[PDB]
RNA sequence: ACGAGACUCUGGCAUGCUAACUAGUUACGCGACCGGUCGGCGUAACUUCUUAGAGGGACAAGUGGCGUUCAGCCACCCGAGAUUGAGCAAUAACAGGUCUGUGAUGCCCUUAGAUGUCCGGGGCUGCACGCGCGCUACACUGACUGGCUCAGCGUGUGCCUACCCUACGCCGGCAGGCGCGGGUAACCCGUUGAACCCCAUUCGUGAUGGGGAUCGGGGAUUGCAAUUAUUC
């Protein structure tokens, strides 16, 4: 089968919407069909740590949350394609994990 | 056919199928006469006969329901009732006797066609709930 | 439209299946049903002489409500309240063990089948007695 | 404290009972124990008995409210 | 004891060591023509009737 | 048909106290089969009146760390108590309901009063709201501590204690409250 | 079976006397380890109607339930059921009745102080067996 | 001008819109009733039903009563919404705690006689009592046989990291042995079937069933080392 799925990851909404679209227009540019952007729940990951290194004064806390969106890309087509889309310089942060079954 | 627009309270939801059918409300596999907490029949019976049982005369509905809390389901079953029976009688039939039933529920009360906004709120740390805070040592 | 299976009490549904299998006489009990401790959230011993049956149509509604559920989930279901007196009550699970036992016993009497990815499922002939003892008890008062 | 009640089968539940608490108008369990001096939960188990001997009209049951009322 | 009707008019303001009455201007109904002044406890509104066994008390005055 | 559980009939109510029945209300369009609606009337002001009386009652006897988060429990022990009125009284509940806000609704109460001093009490007027509020209040401690320890059942002691206030009767500890405060009112001028 | 006047005050275990008031399932629970779920088993399977009340209480009822409260192999029961497994210093298995021959077991204070064992030392004390940690912190026995 | 406000995520209407095969209800039989009803699901499959995107929407905008008639305040109809909650928070300062948080650090004991450092066998693990955050209750709005059945953030097999969740057969009440596998993840548990409640069981004013709070034995899984049955 050559469905190859693109499961990218990244902290930022923006960088992550921008790559799909550059990756959607890549695949646009050629003669693939494609499925549109399934975007996985975002993991919301809490750390909630005491802000006085020694404990003392109010019980006061820092809650850090960390947002990790993923989006998938499946399309009909030889990784090859893919790939060669691929060489467009990838946003920093956003990775990608390649699915081939 | 498919005009089913919400109906909700809490984060509990219903979905009100409506069709040209027998006239039998079905709440996923049971009737709307038995329902898990056994009490709040009335609170499901209450649209039908306020608005009249005569209404129904071969429709059948069929709520879907799914969320947390069986009260909290409740309010939202009925007011998705209420929203199918608007969308079937906004599609075709007149609007007069619609205006009548729609001012006669909205004088029975306001939590059967329009949602309430409230959710749980969030809780605060220092204290054991969101507005509660712990005793103070002397 | 004859009669669907969920459209009685289930309380007296439950019930009337669970005459049916007190009526059919078919089912096998151990010898270890009343020495064991049978619970961690029930802190009384049964005052019923009958909880086995009970136990076996509960077991037997749920598998037509459920497919692909095996054991170890109906003794979530028969878990509960844990008060362990100071100590704030938790949710502890049942006994793992009568249910298993409970399904053993209606294990392989064409009520209960084994599936092929785990868990279990119901033969038809078992579905077809389950909707009789729904019709009986419909037409008890609900189809008159 | 000091648990000491009456637990003895005697001329106290059948007589002045069952001649008492069907020409009263409202019976409950409590209501039977509290104008006849007798036990609550006797009271509860003698009223289950007498309706499966069946000379009451039930309208709801309840572990705390169980609604008798006259019939026969 | 004589009963007789009085119906708020106006809301003076709020009087009490904490909070506690409002001072509020009352007309009898069965006169409409006398205003008097109560310090009312509770929440009043502005034109609620009320059955009194006073029909001439007053309060601390400002 | 809008009768109350569908059983006790709402056409029949006369609260007689001239112009107060929009501040105790069971005839109004908000009264509804049950007394459950959720709460929405606590969230702002004069609102509160509106509520259904049947609701303020089934959240009244609905208090003390022990039920808050049982109204299901309220509304079946409402339903309990009104068809137990409905047979001792050979009345509609509704009747002997208003004529016990009608009388326990206290008038006079005693509040300190003043900027600079902390002697005494003056005679206040409790408004209409303050006074079915309080009076609810005392029906249901009473009705709580009637059935505590005891071995009398809810529904029952919270019965005699409605029936013994709505006519009137000084046996109630609702009707000794509303005394009470009318005798400090007399002696705190 | 049943009998409307059965009632007696008093059940028999070394002629002394014991209350005969509480309902059966629980008129058992004079008896040091019958009661709790141990009573209600042995009624649940004693296969009799559960019921009688105290003044249905028969002879022969009470001379079942002394046999089967003898030996816990009546219905096949284990002797972890009763409050007494194997026995310590000697080689038995079961509970015995009446006072001075089990209480005699029960103290287990100076053995454990020839070894200078911890346990015997904290039950020479009446101290705490759960292992409560004490610190200040007790509003129990003095005030 | 800084701060407040504004800002941002949002709670709350997207029936309009990009759009899923890790999401989901309805065109024909799968085991039943002369037309109705399944989370083993029927061939067929549309974004309404969960996620996560852009734009929109709510402004004291509309009406009425007050107001130095202004800033504003109070009522009312529509409307999802007429005060959703929090993180950011000034100038300037403390002799408030932390040198027992730190491979950031100041004369004294420390100059190898090195308050743990390789190995590691006790220590903040003590009993007479004072309102230090809190714990299950004193009961019949209820613990209690069990009937029915509704959850949402999450956390999850891995660098000197076995051990993480965890779908069945056999056994074993109690924890747990081997296997076919399910899980880097909305694919696997999961439809968190859950759990509070839904009141058919002895219960009745008590020392028994509110109140395991006070005894000795035994199976044993992560733990060479449970000695104050520490924890199943």
């Amino acid at each position: 089968i050559h469905r190859i799925r693109i499961t990218l990851t990244s902290r930022n909404v923006k960088s992550l919407e921008k790559v799909c679209a550059d990756l959607i227009r890549g695949a646009k540019e050629k003669n693939l069909k494609v499925k549109g952007p399934v975007r996985m729940p975002t993991k919301t990951l809490r750390i909630t740590t005491r802000k006085t290194p020694c404990g003392e004064g109010s019980k006061t806390w820092d809650r850090f949350q960390m947002r990790i969106h993923k989006r998938l890309i499946d399309l009909h087509s030889p990784s090859e394609i893919v790939k060669q889309i691929t060489s467009i310089s990838i946003e920093p942060g956003v990775e990608v994990e390649v699915t081939i079954a | 056919q498919s005009v089913q627009v919400f109906g909700r309270k809490k984060t509990a939801t219903a979905v009100a199928h409506c069709k040209r059918g027998n006239g039998l409300i079905k709440v996923n596999g049971r009737p709307l006469e038995m329902i898990e907490p056994r009490t709040l029949q009335y609170k499901l019976l209450e649209p039908v006969l306020l608005l009249g049982k005569e209404r129904f005369a071969g429709v059948d509905i069929r709520v879907r329901v799914k969320g947390g809390g069986h009260v909290a389901q409740i309010y939202a079953i009925r007011q998705s009732i209420s929203k199918a029976l608007v969308a079937y009688y906004q599609k075709y039939v007149d609007e007069a006797s619609k205006k009548e039933i729609k001012d006669i529920l909205i004088q029975y009360d306001r939590t059967l066609l329009v949602a309430d906004p409230r959710r749980c709120e969030s809780k605060k740390f220092g204290g054991p709930g969101a507005r509660a805070r712990y005793q103070k040592s002397y | 439209p004859g009669v669907t299976v969920k459209d009685v009490n289930q309380q007296e549904f439950v019930r009337a299946l669970a005459a049916f299998l007190k009526k059919s006489g078919k089912l096998k009990v151990p010898e270890w049903v009343d020495t064991v401790k049978l619970a961690k959230h029930k802190e009384l011993a049964p005052y019923d002489e009958n909880w086995f049956y009970t136990r076996a149509a509960s077991t037997a509604r749920h598998l037509y409500l459920r497919g692909g559920a095996g054991v170890g989930s109906m003794t979530k279901i028969y878990g509960g309240r844990q008060r362990n007196g100071v100590m704030p009550s938790h949710f502890s699970r049942g006994s793992k063990s009568v249910a298993r036992r409970v399904l053993q016993a209606l294990e392989g009497l064409k009520m209960v089948e084994k599936d092929q990815d785990g868990g279990r499922k119901l033969t038809p002939q078992g579905q077809r007695d389950l909707d009789r003892i729904a019709g009986q008890v419909a037409a008890a008062n609900k189809k008159h | 404290d000091k648990l000491n009640n009456l637990v003895l089968f005697d001329k106290a539940t059948y007589d002045k009972l069952c001649k008492e608490v069907p020409n009263y108008k409202l019976i409950t369990p409590a209501v039977v124990s509290e104008r006849l001096k007798i036990r609550g939960s006797l009271a509860r188990a003698a009223l289950q008995e007498l309706l499966s001997k069946g000379l009451i009209k039930l309208v709801s049951k309840h572990r705390a409210q169980v609604i008798y009322t006259r019939n026969t | 004891q004589p009963i007789k009707l009085a119906r708020v008019t106006k809301v003076l303001g709020r009087t009490g060591s904490q909070g506690q009455c409002t001072q509020v201007r009352v007309e009898f109904m069965d006169d409409t023509s006398r205003s008097i002044i109560r310090n009312v406890k509770g929440p009043v509104r502005e034109g609620d009737v009320l059955t009194l066994l006073e029909s001439e008390r007053e309060a601390r005055r400002l | 048909d809008i009768k109350l559980f569908g059983k006790w009939s709402t056409d029949d109510v006369q609260i007689n106290d001239i112009s107060l029945q929009d501040y105790i209300a069971v005839k109004e369009k908000y009264a509804k089969y049950l007394p459950h609606s959720a709460g929405r009337y606590a969230a702002k002001r004069f609102r509160k009146a509106q509520c259904p009386i049947v609701e303020r009652l089934t959240n009244s006897m609905m208090m003390h760390g022990r039920n808050n988060g049982k109204k299901l429990m309220t509304v079946r022990i409402v339903k309990h108590a009104f068809e137990i009125i409905h047979l001792l009284t050979g009345e509609n509940p509704l009747q002997v309901l208003v004529n016990a806000i009608i009388n326990s609704g206290p008038r006079e109460d005693s509040t300190r009063i003043g900027r600079a001093g902390t002697v005494r009490r003056q005679a206040v007027d409790v408004s209409p709201l303050r006074r079915v509020n309080q009076a609810i209040w005392l029906l249901c401690t009473g009705a709580r501590e009637a059935a505590f320890r005891n071995i009398k059942t809810i529904a029952e002691c919270l019965a005699d204690e409605l029936i013994n206030a709505a006519k009137g009767s000084s046996n109630s500890y609702a009707i000794k409250k509303k005394d009470e405060l009318e005798r400090v009112a007399k002696s705190n001028r | 079976l049943v009998i409307p006047e059965k009632f007696q005050h008093i059940l028999r275990v070394l002629n002394t006397n014991i209350d005969g008031r509480r309902k059966i399932a629980f008129a058992i629970t004079a008896i040091k380890g019958v009661g709790r779920r141990y009573a209600h088993v042995v009624l649940r399977k004693a296969d009799i109607d559960l019921t009688k009340r105290a003044g249905e209480l028969t002879e022969d009822e009470v001379e079942r339930v002394i046999t089967i409260m003898q030996n816990p192999r009546q219905y096949k029961i284990p002797d972890w059921f009763l409050n007494r497994q194997k026995d310590v210093k000697d080689g038995k298995y079961s509970q015995v009745l009446a006072n001075g021959l089990d209480n005699k077991l029960r103290e287990d204070l100076e053995r454990l102080k020839k070894i200078r064992a911890h346990r015997g030392l904290r039950h020479f004390w009446g101290l705490r067996v759960r292992g409560q940690h004490t610190k200040t912190t007790g509003r129990r026995g003095r005030t």
